[PDB]
DNA sequence: GCTTATCCCCTTAAGGGGATATATATATATATATCCCCTTAAGGGGATAG
DNA sequence: GCTTATCCCCTTAAGGGGATATATATATATATATCCCCTTAAGGGGATAA
C-alpha cells in the first residue's frame, strides 16, 4: 500500500497479495466470472487491460482501492 | 421556489424549481467539502453545478408516493398547488422514504427534533381507517400506507421534523396483511435478509408492519435516525413508469452487473440469485425495480439492502379465475427461447443457463439451488407453528400446497 | 414530440411538455389572430408565445376525472406509456369535455368526422355491463358518454362530439335518484338540463343531456359549445372541490361571478341553487359542479346547474342520521360560516346575503317563492314518476324537504 | 479517502476533482498526451476504459491512487 | 355608438342612460350592491370612480363598454 | 370584437395593445408621465385603478372607448 | 313624499417620487457530448505446453 | 496433478485525427413585478341639508 502510479505496479503488487493469501489465478476467475488467461494476462501485461476488469479482481480479492493526494 | 433538502442535520443542497417548472439540482459546498459526502442517488452524483437531467425529476418522483389515488389524496388533504412532484413535496416535506428532508428558507429554525403523542387502543384502529378512508408521513408503494413511532408497547405519532420507525400496510385480493405476514417469517428461515414484521392490532383491523431499516436507533437512543437509501429504478434515475420490464425497466441481468459495484460485491449478488429461485417456488410475481433497494454510503459506496415489500400471489389461486399458469415472474428469465417467465413451467435447467449467462460461478448456483432441495419439509413446520390461532389458516394450505408442487423439481434432483 | 390543440378545428397553440416537467405552452398565431378569440380557460387568458405559468399543468390535468381510480384504465386498455397529463391524453386525448381537442404534432387525421353504430339492445348493455368489474366522462363518481340518436342510441366514431352522460349505478341507486333531483329541481325555476333515464334488458342508468354540444339549425352539424369548471377558473387540481382542502365556494364563486355577460340574473339563479340545495338535501355540490361557457373575447354566463344528489335517500335507517348532513360548500354565519342542514335557517341565507351585499329583496324573494311553489313541486313530480320508481327514495327525501321547507313559512 | 468498488464511482469522483480544481476537459488532453473526446468518454461512460488511460488522467490531476485493505 | 375620450363624457352619458328610463341613484344602487352616495358622488364627480364602481354602475343600466381605435 | 364587463375582462384587451404594437410599460407611461406601476398593477389587478388613470393608458395606447349594449 | 348632493367617521390605498428583484434576447468564448473513419487488441469459448 | 503463460477463434470499441454539435457561462441591453415613503379621498355605514 503506497502511492502508485503504473499499471504494472497495480499487477505486481496485487499478485504479492493473491499468492501470498495463499489464492491464486486458477481461483480467481474462478468466482468473480472471468477467464484464466484474463488474470493471467492481465497480471504481466496490464497496461492494455480495462479498468472494468480491474475491479472484478478486487472483489475475488477483499480489497480495493481510492484516491489519495 | 427552492426545496432544500437534507440528511439527518446536514444541508445537503437546494433543489431549486425555474418558472417553466423545471427540476434541477445544486449541490452545497458545504455538503461537498466533506470527505463523507454522497448523492441522494448514483442517478445524481456530486459536482458542482445546477443539474438538468431527467433523474433530477426521476429521483424526487419516487419520493412521494406512486399510487395517484394517495396523490389526488394530498393536494386534497394538504392544500398543494399541482400534482406535479416538486408541488406535493413542496409541502409534505417532512417523512420521506431515505434520509430525505424537504423545507425551504424561511424555516432554518430549530422546529420540534422529538415529539410525539402515543395513541390509544382504539385510535390505533382509527388513525388507519382515517388512511384508507400534525399527520406528515409519505410511504412510496403498492397500496394504502403509511408509518408509525414504535416505543415499548405504544403507537406515537412523528411531529415535527422527526422520523418515524415501523411500516404500516393495510389489505387490499381479499387479503393483503396476512398475505405479507406469511412470507416474511419464512425469509429469517432460509437465509435471506428481510425486516421484522408483526400483526399489530386495533379493534377491528387486522394491519401489518414492518421495521423500516432506513431507520436506526443509534446507540444513546436519544436521537432516532434516517439512512439514504434507493431502490435500483432510482439508482439509475428512472421514473415510476418503467419498473417493469416488459415496460423498459432494469432486469437481472442490469441488476446483477450492478451489483458488481456494490462494496459488498459477492454477497449481494449471491442473495439476490437465492431470492430469485425463492420468488419462483412461491409465486412473488411482483418481484420490481421499487423493491430491491441499495444503502447509500460516503463516496459512493453502496450495498444490497434488505428485501421488502415481498408478497406471494397464491391467494386468488385454484378455485379462481387466475391460475398458476397464467402467472408470470416479475423478472424475465433465460430459456432456450427468448426468455421465458412462466413460473408453472419452469425448471431449474433454465435457471442453470441463466447463471451461465452472467457468468456466475454454476457451483455457486447450484448451493443455492441445492440448498432448496430439502430445507422446505421443515423450515415451513418451524414456520407454520409460530404463528396464533387466529390467522387465517387457509394462507398456508394454499401457498405451501403449491410451493412443494415446483419442489418437485429439486427433489428428484439433489 | 408536442401536443397540438385545437377549438372545434382552429389552431389555438400546441403545449411544450418537457421531461423535466417545466411545462410550456404557446399560442397558436390563428387563434390569437382572431377578433373573436377566446382562451383555453380563463386560469390560461390571451396573450404572446410561452406562457410562463403553472396554471398551464393544472389546466391540462382537470381533463382528466377527479376520482383517481379511473385514471388508471388508459394505460391499460390502450397501453399509454403512464398516467401523467401528457400519458393519459394521448390515446383518448381527443373529444375533452367541452370543445378542445389534443393530438400530437404527427397525426392530422380526420376519421369519419361523424358515424354513429345503431346499437341494439343486448349491444347498448353490453358497453355499460362492462363498466363495473376517446371520449371524457367525469363529474361525480362513475360514468361514461353516449350519442343520443333520436330513439336508438348509437357508438359514437372518430372524433365525434357526445350529446349525452350516462352514469352508471353508484347511495344505494343513484340512478331514480339524480332523475328526481332534476324533474324537481327545474320545476322551482332552477335552469338545469332536461335528462332521462336509460333501461336496457335487466340493468339500469342515468341518462343526462349535454350542454357544451348543440344542434345547429339544420340538423348537420352538432358543435361542442366552450365550456370549463369553477376550479380551471384560478389554476387548481381536482383535489380542492370542497373547502376542506381549499376550492371555491360561495363567497369567491359570488366575487367572480360578478364580471358575467348575464352578471345579473347569473347571481340570482346561483343563490337560488344554494338553498336548493340545502332544502332538497343535495350536499354534494363542489366546486366541480359549476359551469360557465367560454364565449368570445373572454366572456362567461352561468351553465345550467348538475351532478345534484341529496343524502335523503339514505339517512337514520342505515347509521348515519339526519344529524349528520353539512351542505356541500360554505356559507358564511356567526360562528364562523356554518354548514349544517338543521342549523341554517333562513335568517342565515340572509346574512350571508348581505356579506357580499347581495339585494336582500331578490334573496326574501327566492326564500318565499321555494317555500309556496315546493309544495306544488314535490307532488308534480310524484305524479309524473315512472310506475315502478322506489318509493323509498320518493318518500323519504320528500318528506325531509317538506320539514326543512318547515324552516320556511314559519318565517316568511 | 473515500474506499470505491466500481467502475462508475471512479469517474464520478475523478470528475469531482477536475471540477474542483476548475480545469478545462480539453488542457487535460493535451497538456499530457491523449485526446479531448475520450477526456469526455471516461467522465461519462469510463467502463471499458484503457487502463494506461487511467493513469495518464491520474497523473494530469495532480494525484494518485492507492489499494485499500 | 359615439367615442368616449375623457373621464367627464364616460358618466356624463351613463347619467343619461338612466334618466331616460326613469330611474334614481338610489334604486339602481340597489339591484346592485352599493350605495346612493356613491352612483352620485360618481356623476359629479366620475373622474376618480374604480373601475368595479365603474362596470358595476353598468350592470344596474345593463350596459356593454369597449374600446375603438382612435384613428 | 368583444363586449367589456368587469375590469378584470379589460385588463385582458390591454396587454395586446403592448404585444401586438410593440411599446411596453416601460414607455406607455413615459409619454403620459405616469407610473409604471398602476400599468403593471393595472394589467393584473384593473379593479384598484381609476377612471382617469385608465385614460390616460387609454388614449395613450391609440385607443378610446365608449358604450354598447348589455342585450 | 320622492331624488340628490354634502358631510362626519373610517379603512384601504392608487399613484407620484424614487428605486430593485425577475425577463426575452445575444456574442467572444467555453465545451462537454457525438459521428464515419480506423485498428490494435481484450475478454470468451475452447485448450495444450515450456 | 496444478498454477500460469501463451495461442487460435472472434466480436467490438477505445483512442487518434479531425471536426462539430450541444450545452453552458460571464456579458449586456432593455423590461413586468415590487418596495418603503406619503398625500387626497373614494367607496361603505349611517344621516340629512337642499
Amino acid at each position: 500500500f503506497q502511492k502508485i502510479y503504473s499499471p504494472t505496479q497495480l499487477a505486481n503488487a496485487m499478485k504479492l497479495v493473491r499468492q501470498q493469501n495463499g489464492w491464486t489465478q486458477s481461483e480467481l476467475a474462478k468466482k468473480i466470472g472471468i477467464k484464466q488467461a484474463t488474470i493471467s494476462n492481465f497480471e504481466n501485461n496490464p497496461d492494455n487491460t480495462t479498468l472494468t476488469t480491474f475491479f472484478k479482481i478486487l472483489q475475488s480479492l477483499e480489497l480495493s482501492m481510492t484516491l489519495c493526494d | 421556489p427552492k426545496l432544500v433538502t437534507w440528511m439527518n442535520n446536514q444541508r445537503v443542497g437546494e433543489l431549486t424549481k425555474l418558472a417553466n417548472g423545471a427540476h434541477t439540482f445544486k449541490y452545497a459546498p458545504e455538503w461537498l467539502a466533506s470527505r463523507y459526502a454522497r448523492p441522494l442517488s448514483l442517478s445524481l452524483p456530486l459536482q458542482r453545478g445546477n443539474i438538468t437531467s431527467d433523474a433530477v425529476f426521476n429521483f424526487f418522483d419516487n419520493l412521494l408516493p406512486d399510487s395517484p389515488i394517495v396523490r389526488d389524496r394530498i393536494v386534497k388533504r394538504y392544500h398543494a398547488k399541482s400534482r406535479q412532484p416538486f408541488d406535493l413535496l413542496s409541502e409534505i416535506g417532512r417523512d420521506s422514504v431515505g434520509a430525505v428532508t424537504l423545507i425551504p428558507e424561511d424555516e432554518t429554525v430549530t422546529h420540534p427534533i422529538m415529539a410525539w403523542e402515543k395513541l390509544t387502543e382504539a385510535r390505533l384502529e382509527e388513525v388507519l381507517t382515517a388512511y384508507k378512508a400534525d399527520f406528515r408521513i409519505s410511504v412510496a408503494g403498492a397500496q394504502e400506507k403509511t408509518a408509525l413511532l414504535r416505543i415499548g408497547n405504544d403507537w406515537c405519532i412523528p411531529k415535527g421534523i422527526t422520523p418515524t420507525t415501523h411500516i404500516i400496510k393495510l389489505p387490499i385480493l381479499s387479503q393483503s396483511v396476512d398475505n405479507e405476514y406469511y412470507c416474511l417469517l419464512l425469509a429469517k428461515e432460509l437465509g435471506l435478509n428481510v425486516p421484522d414484521a408483526e400483526i399489530i392490532k386495533a379493534g377491528n383491523v387486522r394491519a401489518l408492519a414492518v421495521e423500516r431499516f432506513d431507520r436506526r436507533w443509534n446507540a444513546e437512543r436519544t436521537v432516532l435516525l434516517r439512512l439514504p437509501q434507493e431502490d435500483m429504478c432510482q439508482t439509475f434515475g428512472l421514473p415510476s413508469s418503467v419498473k417493469y420490464e416488459s415496460d423498459g425497466g432494469p432486469g437481472i441481468a442490469r441488476i446483477m452487473a450492478f451489483l458488481m459495484g456494490s462494496s459488498e460485491a459477492l454477497k449481494d449478488r449471491y442473495d439476490f440469485m437465492k431470492f430469485q429461485v425463492f420468488q419462483w417456488l412461491i409465486g412473488a410475481t411482483q418481484g420490481h425495480a421499487k423493491n430491491f433497494s441499495v444503502f447509500i454510503q460516503a463516496g459512493g459506496s453502496y450495498r444490497l439492502t434488505p428485501f421488502y415489500d415481498i408478497i406471494s400471489a397464491f391467494p386468488v389461486l385454484g378455485g379462481t379465475g387466475i391460475h398458476i399458469s397464467d402467472l408470470k415472474l416479475a423478472m424475465g428469465l433465460n430459456a432456450s427461447k427468448g426468455k421465458k417467465t412462466a413460473i408453472d413451467k419452469i425448471y431449474p435447467r433454465h435457471f442453470l443457463a441463466t447463471a451461465k449467462v452472467l457468468r456466475f460461478p454454476e457451483v455457486q448456483m447450484h448451493e443455492i439451488l441445492s440448498d432448496f432441495a430439502r430445507m422446505i419439509p421443515a423450515a415451513l413446520d418451524n414456520v407454520k407453528t409460530s404463528l396464533p390461532t387466529d390467522f387465517p389458516e387457509n394462507v398456508v394450505t394454499a401457498v405451501e400446497s403449491n410451493v412443494l408442487r415446483l419442489h418437485g423439481r429439486l427433489s428428484r434432483e439433489y
